């Protein structure tokens, strides 16, 4: 058995690219982004960039443009795919209803045809005549715009240039004419053609060929004031235009090639030109009039700006602002400055939206030191690598809960506190002085107050009753003090209040159109909120006056006239917790009693019945039920808060353990004001990101729990110049550390560069826990790249080591053929080696086995075992491989992976010491990373955006045939995975109690998504496929593609539906449809449970399923 | 360049490199060897060692492995290539035609094969039942070459030496237990102006309309559209493409065979002049892009193969060894495949291995070479364990 | 009384091979016609104008009913030859080589057993 | 005084002159 089900917990966020137009409205600009399926489309306003919609599409959106036909007032978008398919999108909004219709959809995938080199390029014609493809090598796909062509009914069209490098339009033709810089072996060549769709065949050209450099990027369209096309590359800006071949070499743009590349002026006087290295280069067009009507233009220039993100997108959206996207670093929102400043750079950012980038590796880790787990990973790469922390969530002690001002807010009373007392001042805003006035008390200090009715409010004052205020303006029900006894284990509600008044008591609810006497009867248990808390706001009458006491806890329901005697079970439980929490949807109301003594009673409370609920065993300390309330939404409901770390959510009567994000909550609750959205009230979207830049590229990172460290891989590229050896390019976090240490292998000594060549020094940097300063930074040898680290305990040692393998990398050999295997202890601030292990080959990816190491040399399997002596000894080989990358351990199962050969399941034997080949798999996949899930299912992630499970089965006969594993499921990802992980943000313990997550296990991919794997039963797995093929059914595509199609297996050469995969987005997209949606769906559904009773498809029924499934999300 | 590649793999992510695929996989050329263990030698029924002729790996699902060899005896074998049992390693062998056979080919993704050679017919068996499915008679001089669309399983071509080329498709009903052939073309590559000059040698299948032809005399392609039907076509048929030969000598130069990439779009074509061409058939470039020179092919029972992931070319010739060339820069030497004693006639790669690759050669031996990486081996023999060395030309 | 003998097995294995490996002996091994080859004279002088590729079919189809039936077909194939096929002319030249090697081994063929 | 950067064009001049 292997069915998996495969959900993404966070969304991709790496920027594909950009456009701006008037989509959604003529009247308004707007910005689309589609990070890898995501596609959101942000309108331009005021107060920012505010979201309006995002889209999830079956497929990567690889070709994004706009593009306005006549006839039609908002321009259209165009939309090509990974797997070829176009699709033509329409903003239609009526009042409220936002969708997009597709007014042509179409496959334009070829049957035969290489795909090109560069990936797929579209263009448009500027007067929006017809669509140009460099989707093949050699083919020219043309789309004709007649809207008859709701199909997409194309033709290719066959040029002679085969390698054509970039394609573009022309401007000022008045037949559509194309230009195209294409390489053959006489060189780099740029060539015009004048495309006709009547004969569908190409023209001569307007202009000849020029032989451009040999580096030729991409090419720019000029707009109709100049004309003629832009070429730009390598240590050259050239400007073709008929007779005008002006070219020019800067010596500015040397040190790296452009990229990315966007149009500022309409008239096309300014250009904005990317960089790998960040640069943001501007291009000036010099333009001057000759005679009457000609303008013509008289030079080039080129401008350095400042310094950004890695920009893969460019673009201008209004007032000199620019957003700067990148695809391995977060995005910016550049303004460009007319003045320049300090260090001059016209460059300032205002806004930086978060990319999880290409994530290389992650672990799970436990800050909070209780048994859970959050992910850590080593975001970024190139000057802008991170270590950004992702967790799940949603000295300032004290809040104001008080939110007496319907819309200013801010401070009116400061609600001073401590014990017994009460501090309150009249307030301006959120000004708080230390000055204290001797007009009110300020000796005194609250912890609550409240209102009682009409507004007859109390001035609690110990002097004297001076009401400052205007409404009851008398001396009637002071609060007073019969034994100095202020608010001390005391409480007061607002629809009622009932107050313990020394002990003979005349119930204080005495006002206007307020007059009960109830707690006259001698109460013996005096409570903190003695009080009930209503269904709403009912009053007069008694709907339910059943409340109860938790003193004794009886399933007698003690109401508040009464007071009868029980047993005495006065328990230990005197502890405090936070709150209990008005949290539901619409209409349902439970009482989860906070009774963390014992039997902790997530009451779903039946108002009438109220008789048991599913009782959750958390054995924790003394911390009884305490009232409390703070309002956000229409919710009824409390909270059980004991005393060991419980952070729930909402549900009907079960309950799951999570974390607030505040770090320390004794008496908190953020505010409601929506101010700043970007500066939340996230004390220290529903995984939580914390950021923490390094300002260089990390490769691996793994953690130690002994001393509480974090053990990171990390690669600085420095320019590498003959005046002292090499230089550094900019401070980064090695540089800054507290400590240095160089490494020292005598016995391991064994070219010269140039002064403009550049060195990747690999270094070693070990992060504390709390502070997340770096301490030390080990750097190795020179060309020493390092590639694998791990933090274990190796053989009979106590003490825990941190194993690095390196290899020697040179520019000559192809291959490294001498590395080594250091181990490195961390007794105190420095990193002491031991053990050298000089071998020669390159290591690889390293893991613990069981107690013992194995590494993985190139085409070499190796056990080392850690002596006595403080040196590895090898203990066995095994060379059936080309080389191993990537290798999973599991009890005595080594999963061992191979770049383009298959699944090599080892065995250990430990009788005979070496290893054995149990099974093999015998594909070609060309693999990419290497999970083990269970005992048999063996998972994989390949190099084309590709999922697969495995399994060896038990069902074949004595010989050979057991030696062979079947691909039993395969899943279209769409996305390059990059590492696997164990774990889950939800508490990791309890997960077998019916609920259909058997195997909880993190993936991350290169474009930054977080992505859940569980496993689960056979007719849960049938069950399951069977409503999502039934929801895909009923439910319509956003660009009229297949999700079958989409989520089919897809390589160079097989295209074999996708079996034994349920999908994730498909299967949570139940939740956001109508009732009628519901309605449509299962109207003539199974839903087993057992094996063949209740067959109704209830829709709640299936909610419910949907919502236990998406509890691991 | 290899490691760099996978060094930076997970930071760009997915780089194209011109080939269907990553990893510039040169550096393991000189890797490749066939111990002793895996030759495998072809005994004649009589006892005198038979040159096979024609050995071509298959498609079918969970069975990719078994080899297609055959002798000039008739007697077809089929092998198994994977396992490492040593325990007869022919799985099956039978009687196919009671002449010598010249070319096999396999309908994609099933049990069933053609079997073409001077009887005048072929036979279409069914290796899965061993039975004779089919007779395809209807050629009024020898066979030389069959094959298989790679999208159509049912519909096939077939060439003979008398200068024919007819489509045979297996959904036809046999009216004797004899096919009859759906469409026919007569004198597909005559001489410019009944002999062994009206001959085509190579017909290979692109599309599920489209036919690739190669004579003997002629030197030129010729690819016809087979949606154009030639029922009587009373006249000398045209092609609707035609690549003429970029050639020097004035001989009656030939293409000995023929290959085509994992697309369609790149067709590599082994001359008799010691050359191998490759064309753009997307394009409508006539001349070759790029040439290969080194092996000499002056027999022209000397076969041609393309590695799975369209990267190396490798081809036979009279050097007595196998030649490999690398697709993208042709200007490099090529790498020689040390080990056979006589000419080798036919080099297959696997469709879906990397790694495994056979060459049948006329010294009447089939080796399957495999990657042999890790120079630190186990001991128990350096030379006397091997039959066959990879060697680069210097 | 049918029976198997030896020298069914000399004509039906390699004597039958030596039928088939034999060189200038192309045109017969496929069943002879009179459409493909446009000659009408070959069905209007001789009612059956048999090849020897029908009486591999024949044999293989165990047809055949006496040796001397055997025999008596191949020197039919041999009066076929001769009586169509225009003496002294090179056609006959050619299936008289084909005679020649016939002649030697119906010397090479024994007697029963 | 600087051409390269001057007279970018704008809309309405409420459009990124708050916050
Ligand atoms: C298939 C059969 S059936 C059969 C014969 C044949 C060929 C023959 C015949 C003629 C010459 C030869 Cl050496 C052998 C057979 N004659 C007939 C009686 C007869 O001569 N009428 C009179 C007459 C008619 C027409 C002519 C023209 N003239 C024919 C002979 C050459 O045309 C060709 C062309 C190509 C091929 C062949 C003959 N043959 C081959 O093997 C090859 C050459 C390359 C390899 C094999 N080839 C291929 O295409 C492949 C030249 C031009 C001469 C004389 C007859 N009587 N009984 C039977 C039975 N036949």
């Amino acid at each position: 058995m292997s069915y998996n089900y495969v959900v993404t917990a966070q969304k991709p966020t790496a920027v594909n690219g950009c456009v701006t137009g008037h989509f959604t409205s003529a009247e308004d600009l707007n910005l689309l982004i589609a990070k890898n399926t995501r596609l959101e489309i942000y309108v331009v306003t005021a107060e920012g960039l505010r979201p309006v919609k995002e889209v999830g599409m079956y497929g990567k959106i690889a070709v994004m443009e706009l593009f306005r036909p006549k006839g039609e007032s908002k321009d259209l978008l165009f939309i090509l795919t990974a797997k070829y398919n176009a699709c033509i999108l329409e903003y239609k909004q009526s009042g409220e209803s936002i969708d997009i219709i597709t007014r042509a959809h179409g496959n334009v995938q070829d049957r035969i045809g290489r795909p090109s080199e560069t990936g797929i390029i579209g263009i448009i014609d500027p007067e929006c005549r017809m669509i140009g493809l460099r989707l093949y090598d050699g083919l020219f796909k043309v789309i004709p715009l007649d809207r008859d062509n709701k199909e997409l009914k194309a033709f290719n069209i066959r040029l002679e240039e085969l390698h054509v490098i970039d394609v573009k339009f022309l401007y000022g033709c008045q037949a559509p004419t194309i230009c195209f810089v294409y390489q053959d072996p006489q060189g780099r060549h740029v060539k015009t053609y004048e495309v006709s769709l009547r004969e569908k065949e190409f023209n001569k050209g307007p202009w000849k060929q020029e032989n451009v450099e040999a580096e030729a990027s991409m090419v720019i369209a000029v707009p109709e004031p100049f004309g003629g096309a832009i070429i730009i590359g390598q240590e050259s800006i050239t400007y073709h235009n008929g007779d005008k071949y002006l070219a020019i070499a800067p010596p500015i743009i040397k040190q790296s090639t452009i990229v990315c590349h966007n149009r500022v002026d309409p008239n096309g006087s300014r250009y904005l030109l990317g960089d790998m290295e960040g640069r943001l280069f501007m291009l000036l067009l010099e333009k001057e009039e000759q005679m009457d009507g000609t303008v013509t233009l008289k030079d080039l220039r080129v401008e350095l700006l400042g310094e950004t993100s890695i920009a893969e997108c460019l673009t201008y959206l209004d007032n000199g602002v620019v957003f700067v996207g990148s695809r391995l670093g977060d995005s910016q929102l550049v303004k460009l400055n007319v003045d320049s400043n300090e260090q001059g750079s016209y460059v300032v950012a205002m806004e930086t939206f978060t990319n999880l980038g290409p994530i290389v590796d992650m672990c799970v880790v436990d800050l909070e030191r209780q048994g859970q787990g959050q992910l850590v990973t080593c975001s970024g790469a190139f000057k802008e690598g991170s270590l950004r922390i992702i967790r799940n969530g949603i000295g300032i002690k004290g809040l104001w809960p008080l939110r007496s001002d319907p819309n200013r807010e801010t401070d009116d009373t400061l609600v001073l506190s401590f014990v017994g007392q009460t501090r309150v001042l009249m307030l301006n805003g959120e000004e708080v002085e230390e000055t204290e006035l001797m007009g009110f008390v300020d000796d005194q200090q609250t912890f609550f107050c409240g209102n009682v009715a009409h507004q007859q409010l109390i001035q609690i004052t110990s002097a004297s009753v001076r009401l400052v205020s205007q409404e009851p303006k008398a001396l009637v029900s002071e609060w007073k003090e019969p034994q100095a006894k202020n608010i001390s284990v005391a409480s007061c509600n607002s629809s009622q209040v009932v107050v313990a008044v020394g002990r003979a008591l005349y119930y204080l609810q005495i006002h206007p159109q307020e007059l009960r006497q109830i707690s006259h009867t001698e109460m013996e248990h005096e409570v903190a909120c003695l009080d009930i808390t209503p269904l709403g706001d009912s009053n007069g009458l008694s709907p339910l006056c059943a409340i109860g006491l938790w003193t004794d806890i009886s399933a007698r329901i003690l109401k508040l006239p009464s007071f009868e005697l029980l047993h005495k079970e006065m328990l230990g439980g005197e502890i405090i917790p936070r709150s209990i929490l008005m949290t539901t949807f619409e209409s349902s109301h439970y009482l989860l009693c906070a009774l963390g003594d014992g039997a902790l009673f997530y009451f779903g409370l039946n108002i009438e019945t109220g008789l048991l609920s599913d009782r959750k065993k958390v054995t924790l300390g003394t911390q009884p039920t305490v009232l409390r309330t703070f309002r956000s939404l229409s919710t009824t409901n409390v909270f059980a808060c004991s005393d060991r770390p419980t952070v729930i959510y909402s549900s009907n009567h079960k309950l799951v353990f999570s974390n607030v994000n505040l770090k320390e909550v004794n008496y908190m609750c953020p505010l409601n004001s929506d101010g700043y959205p970007d500066s939340l009230a996230l004390a220290n979207q529903k995984l939580h990101i914390r950021t923490v830049p390094l300002y260089e590229s990390p490769r691996k990172i793994c953690y130690q729990e002994v001393s509480q460290c974090f053990g990171v891989l990390s690669s600085r590229i420095e320019v590498q110049d003959t005046s002292g050896g090499t230089t550094a390019l900019r401070p980064s976090a090695s540089t800054q550390a507290l400590s240095s240490s160089v490494s020292s292998s005598k016995l391991f000594s064994s070219h010269e560069t140039s002064f403009g060549e550049e060195v990747e020094v690999h270094n070693l940097l070990i992060i504390d826990q709390h502070t997340f300063e770096v301490l030390h930074a080990h750097q190795f040898l020179q060309n020493e790249y390092a590639l694998s680290l791990v933090s274990c305990k190796l053989g009979k040692d106590p003490n825990t080591y941190f194993i690095v393998g390196t290899a020697m990398v040179y520019p000559e050999e192809a291959e490294p053929k001498q590395g080594r295997i250091v181990v490195f202890q961390y007794s105190d601030g420095k990193l002491q080696t031991v053990a050298e292990k000089e071998v020669k080959g390159a290591v690889y990816s390293m893991v613990e086995f069981n107690g013992k190491l194995l590494a993985s040399i190139n085409s070499t399997v190796r056990l080392y075992e850690w002596t006595t002596e403080k040196e590895l000894r090898t203990e066995c080989n095994h060379y059936n491989n080309i080389m191993a990358l990537y290798l999973k351990t599991k009890g005595d199962f080594i999963l061992v992976g191979d770049l383009m050969r298959s699944v090599l399941l080892l065995a250990y034997k430990p009788m005979e010491g070496n290893f054995e080949e149990i099974a093999r798999d015998f594909n070609p996949n060309w693999m990419s990373a290497v999970e083990i899930l269970d005992d048999d299912n063996f998972l994989g992630a390949e190099n084309a955006f590709n999922l697969f499970v495995c399994q060896k089965d038990s069902a074949a006969t004595t010989d050979e045939e057991r030696q062979h594993l079947q691909e039993v499921g395969l899943f279209h990802l769409g996305e390059f995975v990059n590492v696997f992980c164990h774990g889950s943000l939800v508490m990791q313990n309890l997960g077998e109690t019916s609920t259909p997550t058997q195997g909880s296990v993190l993936f991350g991919t290169v474009n930054g998504m977080i992505g859940l794997v569980t496993s689960l039963s056979e007719s849960w797995y049938n069950l399951l496929l069977d409503m999502q093929n039934r929801l895909n059914k009923v439910i319509k595509s956003v660009g009229k593609i297949e999700h079958s199609f989409w989520r089919s297996f897809h390589t160079e050469r097989k295209t074999e539906p996708a079996t034994g995969f349920i999908d994730g987005d498909l299967i949570e997209s139940f939740l956001d449809i109508s009732r009628p949606k519901m309605q449509e769906v299962v109207a003539n559904l199974q839903y087993d449970d057992g094996s063949g009773m209740k067959r109704e498809a209830t829709a709640d029924d299936l909610i419910k399923v949907v919502e236990e499934l998406t509890r691991i999300h | 360049m290899l490691f760099n590649s996978v060094l930076r793999q997970p930071q760009l992510g997915v780089l194209r490199n011109g080939w269907s695929s990553q990893y510039p996989l040169q550096s393991l050329l000189t890797g490749y060897q066939c111990s002793g263990n895996d030759e495998h030698t072809s005994y004649g029924e009589t006892g005198v060692p038979v040159p096979p002729f024609g050995c071509t790996f298959s498609s079918a699902p969970n069975m990719e492995h078994v080899l297609a060899v055959a002798n000039e005896e008739g007697f077809v074998r089929l092998y198994n290539t994977e396992s490492q049992s040593f325990r007869k390693k022919c799985f099956k062998e039978w009687m196919a035609h009671w002449n010598a056979v010249f070319d096999l080919a396999w309908v994609p993704g099933e049990l069933k094969l053609v079997t073409a050679a001077g009887d005048q017919t072929a036979k279409f068996w069914d290796v899965k039942a061993g039975e004779l499915i089919g007779t395809c008679k209807g050629h009024q001089c020898s066979l030389k070459s069959v094959a298989f669309s790679k999208f159509e399983k049912a519909v096939f071509c077939t060439g003979g030496r008398d200068g024919n080329i007819m489509v045979w498709d297996t959904r036809c009903n046999k009216k004797d237990g004899f096919y009859r052939q759906v469409n026919q073309i007569s004198g597909a590559h005559n001489t410019s102006d009944v002999d062994f000059q009206q001959s085509v040698t190579v017909v290979l299948f692109q599309d599920e309309n489209t036919l690739v032809s190669a004579g003997a005399v002629d030197g030129i392609i010729k690819v016809w559209d087979l949606r154009k039907n030639y029922t009587a076509y009373r006249q000398e048929p045209i092609a609707s493409k035609s690549f003429l030969y970029p050639g020097s000598s004035t001989r009656k130069l030939g293409y000995s065979s023929l290959i085509l990439d994992s697309t369609g779009s790149t067709l590599f074509a082994n001359c008799t002049d010691d050359n191998i061409y490759m064309f753009n058939m997307t394009g409508l470039k006539t001349s070759p892009v790029a040439i290969f020179n080194g092996h000499q092919n002056s027999t022209f029972y000397v076969k041609s193969s393309l590695s799975p992931d369209d990267q190396f070319l490798v081809s036979g010739s009279s050097d007595e060894a196998a030649y490999i060339w690398k697709v993208s820069t042709p200007w490099q030497p090529p790498t020689v495949l040390l080990g056979h004693s006589q000419e080798v006639t036919s080099v297959c790669w696997c469709p879906s291995d990397f790694t495994k690759i056979a060459t049948c050669s006329d010294d009447n031996t089939l080796k399957i070479w495999r990657l042999n990486r890790g120079l630190e081996e186990k001991p128990g023999g350096d030379k006397l364990s091997t039959v066959g060395w990879a060697s680069q030309k210097k | 009384p049918k029976r198997q003998t030896n020298q069914l097995q000399y004509l039906l294995r390699v004597v039958l091979k030596t039928l088939w490996k034999h060189q200038f002996a192309w045109p017969f091994q496929q069943p002879v016609d009179a459409v493909k080859l446009n000659l009408p004279d070959y069905y209007k002088i001789i009612k059956t104008p048999m090849d020897m590729g029908t009486i591999k079919k024949r044999l293989e189809n165990n047809y055949y009913w006496n040796a001397q039936e055997c025999i008596q077909d191949f020197n039919t194939m041999f009066t076929n030859c001769y009586i169509y096929n225009k003496p002294g002319d090179d056609i006959v030249l050619m299936a008289e080589a084909l005679e020649k090697l016939f002649l030697q081994k119906i010397n090479e063929l024994p007697t029963e057993e | 005084m600087a051409d390269f950067l001057k007279g970018l064009p704008v809309y309405n001049k409420s459009n990124f002159s708050r916050f």
